RNA sequence: GGAAGGGCACCACCAGGAGUGGAGCCUGCGGCUUAAUUUGACCAACACGGGGAAACUUACCAGGUCCAGACAUAGUAAGGAUUGACAGACUGAGAGCUCUUUCUUGAUUCUAUGGGUGGUGGUGCAUGGCCGUUCUUAGUUGGUGGAGCGAUUUGUCUGGUUAAUUCCGUUAACGAACGAGACCUCAGCCUGCUAACUAGCUAUGCGGAGGUAUCCCUUCGCGGCCAGCUUCUUAGAGGGACUACGGCCUUUUAGGCCGCGGAAGUUUGAGGCAAUAACAGGUCUGUGAUGCCCUUAGAUGUUCUGGGCCGCACGCGCGCUACACUGAUGUAUUCAACGAGUUUAUAGCCUUGGCCGACAGGCCCGGGUAAUCUUUGAAAUUUCAUCGUGAUGGGGAUAGAUCAUUGCAAUUGUUGGUCUUCAACGAGGAAUUCCUAGUAAGCGCGAGUCAUCAGCUCGCGUUGACUACGUCCCUGCCCUUUGUACACACCG
């Protein structure tokens, strides 16, 4: 019986802290990111990520105590909402689960070169048109330092960053400090619009052949 | 057995609410039914200016944050169980539906 | 402590009866339309709480 | 921390019949949502069993979340007496 | 830091070596008699003694205290 | 007053009265200290001293 | 670089407007004082930390509580490890905090050793993230070729042009990738489209008032979901400007000036976004972000009481109010926009209407979870009188008495009323800020903070200008040439 304005604003909230409570519970199950749907006496609640063996568990057990803990937390009527795990579609171009997976090569002992340029390789083999890892912090010394890793094409300016780059931040808890790790992927243009925008960049103008 | 049904949508994205309130009307249309609007109602725009900075220093730079809420009212002319009926059309996300009599 | 002395001050209002949602912190609460989350917190969330930036 | 045995009986209880739960971080609150014991109390026992592995702690936007082990559930099953058959709503 | 008054030390509950040796007296036939007083409260129950103190009588569960005079 | 006054206020002008009943004929009374510093000084307490 | 050339900028100047710097007061900073008057920051600190602190916030000071010290081992221990408590004293205190008196409870604890936990504790010169600045300017970098032993260099340029490393071109370079532009949001035009009882107009029917009072005219009020419609309002889709057209100048170019038409001819106006490489710039006091160090029970943890952060010989910054008649006061008069609003409990948020009261305020019916109700919603201004050059009916600092509201608490006045008191100030030195059109300035309004407090910030509208449309003189920025004994880079 609330107005319109908080309703929406209460919505965004609780978007933001289920995502939040999702990535500190599935940090290493990997967790692409969470959509809500809402319909009549029913709310969906779809979990992306690269393994769903761990997220679901063994026959589910981990999928129905996150459903039952959500439920109560949230005040959700019982047997309303529901949780799902679904496969990431090309989790190269994920900037989420390539930022996760870099933590992990990280948090492994591998050196940060070979693990940036890993991730790279595997960002661009799988169809991004180009990519960016940095990583910041306490690197062989007691001095912070910056270390950028750069391949294909990147815009920064302008309205069509907001669709056509996917960017993540995390932080790598090390033994001396705590490493800051970007991940800055750009898409391509896709006309069904399941792995790229459905928009062209604003100034690519096409010619049709004559006949 | 015919009352002014009044629906109420309301959306963040402006095409998935005119593209639900384009099927609810074709759907009223396709019964014969009467059909009143869509009626806009002026946009809500919930505004939210915060400093950039995380502390005090610098240029005193301001973030301007906007959360526009799009409302649409609908009046059909019929019983309850057919705009129920109409109104179990597939919904896309975003969008919220309510039914009402007067 | 005693009961009627732990944690007695009445706490119904002031900065020091809200905090964030988020953090917790006490300082810069955004209490508009019901976020209750300080300025930093809401910062990091707007996005994903559904605030564009159009200008 | 001294809990009364009924306080405990009753947390221990909900724990094993739900598998899974959550508190907000006030310490003075008088009454749990869910539990009748203090916010406090079912904090505090949650952190006892959590620091001997009976069950795993997540913390996020100001709030805990609980979920049971096997070494947890075996823990409450031998101290609730009862049957084995019985198990968490989870499974 | 500096501290001026000598530190203070938490109560302690002094021991007694059988505190309910003393609530009961058993006569040769085998008949029980209790010196103490037992709180009329339900909730207390019987069982539960009060304190013979100099002016009153004071019952350490409920806190209901009669003074006689 | 209209609002009421706490307890302590009521604690504090018992102690003053029975500091003043105290007093041996011709003295002042005891010195009666407290933290209320919003207190209202009100006739009854005339003479008192107050810490 | 107190070297040359070209270009550019109201955080530069010119030509000007408002000013600030002078007065009172508000608020931040230093100093002083103090138990404490917590602390970060010194163009790019100083109404900044969204930092408007009565309690809390709070980090400071004077005191009193509590463990919210997991887990492991050992000790003690049901012949009881240990909790709580009446009364009296103690205490600021209905804190069993502690002591006296002795009841209750039952392995949940207590003691010791390890190990934890918390900390607005130090370190932003160990860090992440974020933000500011270099830097609002047009700048930045590969590949393959060319030059050089090499560091490096060309590409990225003589010239013209552009707001633009924007283009035309020239060309040992050719092709590219970032920035710029494109982009997206708001505003400006549509009598063209869709649709509106949560927006309106038109005519009609009835009714009130006035006018010749029937019929006619003017003005108001009420209904028509089968009266019509969308000009006015709302918001979706689209259209619209491209310098399109005409005259001149320019390399038959890129382009520029003027001009009709047009809503619009500065990139239409204003914004958002915004490269490479950097700063030991700010933040550990936003974060359950974080390394290391310190402390960890007589605590740097937490809570309770009280005080302080506001303390006043003095200096500075952003501001509010003025110095008056282009005015003050008292009437009459009537034109906005952006927005915000409830747990319904007798009732909580925005509040209409009625009653009470001089005001401040109080009581009673109610509407609104909202284009439905507050909202029938400002001031400057317009209008007519009084005042009459007098620190004066300018000004409103300071202070007295007293009355209400918020709050658990108003004293060191929280704020708001009534009467009374009536300070400096008569236009402000050297210096110094912002600004080129619906702009400056004046005027008010909404939101943030908020139980109660706005002289602040973020937005909104109303009235509405002067001057210029130029330059490199000052302060700076970009490119080229040139000198260097600099490279921590001329604060060398
Ligand atoms: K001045
Ligand atoms: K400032
Ligand atoms: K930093
Ligand atoms: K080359
Ligand atoms: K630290
Ligand atoms: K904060
Ligand atoms: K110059
Ligand atoms: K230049
Ligand atoms: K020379
Ligand atoms: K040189
Ligand atoms: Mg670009
Ligand atoms: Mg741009
Ligand atoms: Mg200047
Ligand atoms: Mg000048
Ligand atoms: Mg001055
Ligand atoms: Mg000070
Ligand atoms: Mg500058
Ligand atoms: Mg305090
Ligand atoms: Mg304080
Ligand atoms: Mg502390
Ligand atoms: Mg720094
Ligand atoms: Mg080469
Ligand atoms: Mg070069
Ligand atoms: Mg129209
Ligand atoms: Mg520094
Ligand atoms: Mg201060
Ligand atoms: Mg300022
Ligand atoms: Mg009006
Ligand atoms: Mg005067
Ligand atoms: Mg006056
Ligand atoms: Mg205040
Ligand atoms: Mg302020
Ligand atoms: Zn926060
Ligand atoms: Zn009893």
């Amino acid at each position: 019986q609330i107005s319109k304005k908080r309703k929406f604003v209460a919505d965004g909230v609780f978007f933001a802290e289920l995502n939040e409570v999702l990535t500190r519970e599935l940090a290493e199950d990997g967790y692409s990111g969470v959509e809500v749907r809402v319909t009549p006496v029913r709310t969906e609640i779809i979990i992306r990520a690269t393994r769903t063996q761990n997220v679901l568990g063994e026959k589910g057990r981990r999928i129905r105590e996150l459903t039952s803990v959500v439920q109560k937390r949230f005040k959700f009527k019982e047997n309303s909402v529901e949780l799902y795990a679904e496969k990431v579609n090309n989790r190269g171009l994920c900037a989420v689960a390539q930022a996760e997976s870099l933590r992990y090569k990280l948090l492994g002992g591998l050196a940060v070169r070979r693990a940036c340029y890993g991730v790279l390789r595997f960002i661009m083999e799988s169809g991004a048109k180009g990519c960016e890892v940095i990583v910041s912090g306490k690197l062989r010394a007691q001095r912070a330092k910056s270390m950028k890793f750069k391949d294909g094409y990147m815009i920064s300016s302008g309205q069509p960053v907001k669709e056509y780059i996917d960017s993540a931040v995390r932080h790598i808890l090390m033994r001396q400090g705590v490493l800051g790790i970007k991940v800055k992927i750009m898409l391509d243009w896709d006309p069904k619009g399941k792995q790229g925008p459905t928009t062209p960049l604003p100034d690519l103008v096409t010619i049709h052949s004559p006949k | 057995q015919i009352h002014k049904i009044r629906i109420t949508l309301s959306s963040k994205n402006v095409k998935n609410l005119e593209k639900v309130c384009a099927d609810l009307v074709r759907g009223a249309k396709d019964k014969r039914l009467r059909v009143k609007g869509p009626v806009r109602m002026p946009t809500k725009v919930l505004n939210i200016t915060t400093r950039k900075s995380p502390c005090g220093e610098g240029t005193n730079t301001w973030d301007r944050f906007e959360l526009r809420v799009h409302k649409r009212v609908i009046d059909l002319f019929s019983s309850a169980d057919v705009v129920k009926q109409i109104t179990s059309i597939t919904i896309e996300p975003g969008v919220e539906v309510e039914v009402t009599i007067a | 402590g005693h009961s009627n002395i732990w944690n007695a001050h009445p706490k119904n209002y002031g900065p020091g009866s809200r905090t964030c949602r988020v953090c917790g912190n006490p300082h810069a609460i955004i209490r508009k339309y019901g976020l209750m989350c300080c300025r930093q917190c809401f910062r990091s969330n707007a996005k994903e709480i559904g605030f564009i930036k159009y200008r | 921390m001294i809990i009364s045995e009924k306080n405990r009986r009753e947390i221990s209880k909900y724990l094993f019949q739900e598998g899974v739960c959550y508190a907000k971080k006030d310490y003075n609150l008088a009454k749990h949502p869910l539990i009748d014991v203090p916010n406090l109390q079912v904090i505090k026992l949650m952190q006892s069993f959590k620091s001997k592995e009976y069950v795993r702690e997540t913390f996020a936007w100001m709030h805990y979340y609980w979920y049971l082990t096997n070494d947890g559930i075996e823990f409450l099953r031998t101290y609730l007496n009862l049957p084995s058959e019985i198990v968490p709503a989870t499974l | 830091k500096t501290y001026t008054k000598p530190k203070k030390i938490k109560h302690k509950k002094k021991k007694v070596k059988l505190a309910v040796l003393q609530f009961y007296k058993v006569d040769d036939s085998g008949k029980v008699q209790r010196l103490r007083k037992e709180c009329p409260n339900a909730e207390c129950g019987a069982g539960t003694f009060m304190a013979n103190h100099f002016d009153r009588h004071y019952c350490g569960k409920c806190g209901l205290t009669y003074v006689y005079q | 007053f209209q609002r009421g006054l706490k307890r302590k206020p009521m604690a504090l002008i018992k102690k003053l009265r029975k500091a003043k009943r105290e007093a041996p004929p011709g003295e002042k009374p005891e010195v009666v200290r407290t933290h209320l510093r919003n207190m209202i000084i009100v006739p009854e307490m005339i003479g008192s001293v107050i810490g």
